[PDB]
RNA sequence: AGGAGGUAAAAAUGUAAAAAA
RNA sequence: CGGCCGCAAGGUUAAAACUCAAAUGAAUUGACGGGGGCCCGCACAAGCGGUGGAGCAUGUGGUUUAAUUCGAUGCAACGCG
RNA sequence: CCCGCAGAAGAAGCACCGGCUAACUCCGUGCCAGCAGCCGCGGUAAUACGGAGGGUGCAAGCGUUAAUCGGAAUUACUGGG
RNA sequence: UAGCUAGUAGGUGGGGUAACGGCUCACCUAGGCGACGAUCCCUAGCUGGUCUGAGAGGAUGACCAGCCACACUGGAACUGAGACACGGUCCAGACUCCUACGGGAGGCAGCAGUGGGGAAUAUUGCACAAUGGGCGCAAGCCUGAUGCAGCCAUGCCGCGUG
C-alpha cells in the first residue's frame, strides 16, 4: 500500500503535475463505489401461469381404474 | 436373426445403469455437508426445500437433500447420506438420513417414526 | 358435353403498462 | 476425441458425462385455417337519421374524504340491480 | 434332558391406508411448510402433507438404501424387428 | 489396438536338469505368429458350485472342497525326498526399534488385539477331553489345527409375550 504513480510524457514538470493529478482522481474513485446488491426478485406470473397448468391437467388425471 | 451375423458379432447385452453414482455397492457414506442453502423446484410444484452440497470423503461434491424441517447443519457437522431422488429438484440424486451422526432427529414428530430420527416416547 | 387460354391483394404477439425489492 | 481419406470445405468411423418420463406412428372426434364449395343476417352495398364536436341529464373509472355501502366491469358492465 | 415354585407377574412393535396394492375419518397449515418408488397431492372442507383416533400388512422383527435376477419376448439361441 | 517377434522359428552339435525341450552357447537356414483376433490396453485368482430363472441364459465365486499364486518391497540361492521356502539364511531398499555411535534387531495377509480407513464386521477367553498331524519303542510332549465359550437378531429355524 505504498502507491507509486509515474507521470512521464510532457516536457514540462508542472504539466506532468496535473497529469499525475488526473491519474490520482480516477484511480481511487473506480475502487471506491462498488456494485449494487440485493438481488434477486420474487416470481410474478407464478400466481397465474403455474396454476394454469394445474387447471387443465387435473381434469385429465382422474383415470377411474381399468 | 441371421445366425452367421450372430456368430461373428455376439448378442451384446446393454449396460444396466445405476442411479446412485456415489460408488459401486456403497449403501451409505459419511459427508462433511458444507454450504447449506434453500432453493425452489420446477414447473409442476413450488416450494423452498432445504438442500445442500456435500463434499464426500472421496472428494465428490455431490448434491443432496436435507429432509424434514428442523435442521442443525451449517458449513460443518459431518452427517450421513442415503440414496434416492425427489424429482422436483432438476439434478439431485441423494437424500439425507435425519437423526444422523451430527444432526438430531426432529422433535414434535409423533407419527412416521422409523426414519427422521424419531425416538419413541418410552414414557 | 370435351376443351383452351384466362382471371388472386401489405398486416406481429397473448403480464395482453404495472413495477421496483 | 482418435484414426483414415481430403487442396480446403469437410466426409467416414463412432462414444460418454449429464438429463426428462417420455419422444413417437397411424387412425378418430371436434375445433381452427390470411384452404375450397353451398347458404343465411341491415354483414356490406343503397339511402335515412344520430353518436364522437357544445350544453345538460344520468351511470362508471379514477381521485379525494371520516364514509363516499356492496355487487355487476369485452360482445353478454356502464339510464345496471 | 428331567423335577419343583410360578404373584400373569418379567415380554409388541414398525410400515403403509389416492390409484399402482389389503386398509378411513376430523382438526391445523393454505402451492406457504412438507410428502413421493411411478403418475402425482396441496390456491381455508386434503381419504396422498403434520397430528389425533379408527384400519390393514408382517412379526421379535419391522421399513429405508444398496447389489443381482425376475417381470424385461425392452439384446429375442429357445424368443424380437 | 494392425501387424507382432530377433534365442526370436526351426536345424546341428556340445553344455544343462529328475526328465524331452533355445532350458543355454557356437554356426546354418529365414522363418514362426496374425482377422478362426496376434501383439497392445483396462479388469480379474479359477472350478465344483452359489443366487435367480419355466427352461435357456444372466450375475457371482463370501462360507466348504480342489488347484494356482503371495508372505513389508525387489532379487538370489542353499539344506533337503520336496521350497527356489509365512514364523530359516545372503544382498539392496522403505519403515520402525537398540546403542557405549562401534555395531546390531525386526516383519500379525497365524490366533487375539491397537491405531487407522470405512456404511460396517466380535475376547489382549479356556483347554488339548474328543478328532487330525508331527516325533518317539512306548509312556508321553507341543499344537490360538481342532474343540467350545464370550459378542452380535447378521440370516435361517422355533416356541413364547397366556
Amino acid at each position: 500500500g505504498v502507491i507509486v504513480i509515474k507521470a512521464q510524457e510532457y516536457r514540462s514538470q508542472e504539466l506532468n503535475r496535473e497529469a499525475a493529478l488526473a491519474r490520482l482522481v480516477a484511480m481511487i474513485k473506480e475502487l471506491t463505489t462498488e456494485k449494487k446488491a440485493r438481488r434477486p426478485t420474487r416470481p410474478t406470473r407464478a400466481s397465474k401461469e403455474r396454476r394454469l397448468a394445474s387447471k387443465a391437467q387435473k381434469s385429465s388425471v382422474k383415470a377411474m381404474r381399468g | 436373426a441371421t445366425v452367421n451375423q450372430l456368430v461373428r458379432k455376439p448378442r451384446a447385452r446393454k449396460v444396466a445403469k445405476s442411479n446412485v453414482p456415489a460408488l459401486e455397492a456403497c449403501p451409505q457414506k459419511r459427508g462433511v455437508c458444507t454450504r447449506v442453502y434453500t432453493t425452489t423446484p420446477k414447473k409442476p410444484n413450488s416450494a423452498l426445500r432445504k438442500v445442500c452440497r456435500v463434499r464426500l470423503t472421496n472428494g465428490f461434491e455431490v448434491t443432496s437433500y436435507i429432509g424434514g424441517e428442523g435442521h442443525n447443519l451449517q458449513e460443518h457437522s459431518v452427517i450421513l447420506i442415503r440414496g434416492g431422488r425427489v424429482k422436483d429438484l432438476p439434478g439431485v440424486r441423494y437424500h439425507t438420513v435425519r437423526g444422523a451422526l451430527d444432526c438430531s432427529g426432529v422433535k414434535d414428530r409423533k407419527q412416521a417414526r422409523s426414519k427422521y430420527g424419531v425416538k419413541r416416547p418410552k414414557a
